[PDB]
């Protein structure tokens, strides 16, 4: 009556093909706000597009943040500092948009356990991104929001999913990286990774392509972290 | 270092 | 298409 | 006295590293507008950044334009409108650059190497505008492209080695103009081959600093000739 969701979706797919991820995200944001549950396709369009869109700002944030530190020259360092801060603001606006879709529309309207974990994982992911750039006083509470989301995702997957399931494994991977990069807790990190790795291999005979990829990443991480 | 693709 | 010069 | 050009340049390099080309271009636009001649570094920064920035819109324009032709009525309109959004961003970019070129860059170029570089670029961006021109505006845009390339072409023939990358890039882009825009394959191939052949005939006396770049263009010149025949 008031708007057209099927045409927004077509426009997201077309934005995708055109490699226009902001355009893309804005369609998927508008689609999520119509309030109906997202099919597996539309969920993926949402994820891919906010992944690309935030991922460019994170990538950029790093490059400019490293250049800021590698110049402990005063005036060129202030330029980099200000340019970093521009980048964080764009980053935060993105994270805030997604977290709102998550908490308001997506999580509460997820009917199956597979999707509830997918969205809670994503909740923790985007809180995590926010914690990568948090200033002192706000950092603690943002980190906690990340952790609680991942935890609540973690437990649902342990009860409701196979340990070889890619989403459970993606959750395990991202959750370990949280512990390692955010909390600076390598023992909890490696243990979470290994435990979730080991349990997957122990049913690697049941399955494949999707799960293996994550298992590889889990492994490369463990390797890097023990050093 | 490596989160989900 | 045809190819052009790179920057 | 009023603004800071050296800091704009640093900020362009930092935008570049951060892979933020729209940001980048806006620094190099502001730097060109200070009115002083651009060093070879700044020149490249200007070119790289407008190249990336327009190149995304062109790429995008194609993908959406092909989907428009390969289609029923309502999804074709959506593509038609998305195409038009994309052209408007494209035109604004081309317009900004062509203005820097014609107003600031070309008339303040003191050496023949730079006059050709900028005139080539002039034709390039007129050419991009012709790739998306509607019927009535197309003709005059094409002409603007051609005249710029022509005037670049002639200065290079008199003042530059045929192995020089900029002369060769000019030759390449000018042939592609003839082939893709004017639909004139005989002028295209002839221009390419002639400029190819003359380069190989001095491939002996080829400098380290200008070797990777010349060869690469010679390769492209060839791949093109191959495709076109």
């Amino acid at each position: 009556s008031h708007m057209d969701k099927n045409e927004l979706v077509q426009k997201a797919k077309l934005a995708e093909q055109a490699e226009r991820y902001d355009d893309m995200a804005a369609c998927m944001k508008s689609v999520t706000e119509q309030g109906a549950e997202l099919s597996n396709e539309e969920r993926n369009l949402l994820s891919v597009a906010y992944k690309n869109v935030v991922g460019a700002r994170r990538s950029s944030w790093r490059v400019v943040s490293s250049i800021e530190q590698k110049t402990e020259a005063e005036k060129k360092q202030q330029m980099a500092r200000e340019y970093r801060e521009k980048i964080e603001t764009e980053l935060r606006d993105i994270c805030n948009d997604v977290l709102s879709l998550l908490e308001k529309f997506l999580i509460p309207n997820a009917s199956q356990a597979e999707s509830k974990v997918f969205y809670l994982k994503m909740k923790g992911d985007y809180y995590r991104y926010l914690a990568e750039v948090a200033a002192g006083d706000d950092k603690k509470g943002i980190v906690d929001q990340s952790q609680q989301a991942y935890q609540e995702a973690f437990e649902i997957s342990k009860k409701e999913m196979q340990p070889t399931h890619p989403i459970r494994l993606g959750l395990a991977l991202n959750f370990s990286v949280f512990y390692y990069e955010i909390l600076n807790s390598p023992e909890k990190a490696c243990s979470l990774a290994k435990t979730a790795f080991d349990e997957a291999i122990a049913e690697l005979d049941t399955l494949y392509k999707d799960s293996t990829l994550i298992m590889q990443l889990l492994r490369d991480n463990l390797t890097l972290w023990t050093s | 270092k490596l989160s989900l693709q | 298409r045809s190819l052009s010069a790179p920057g």
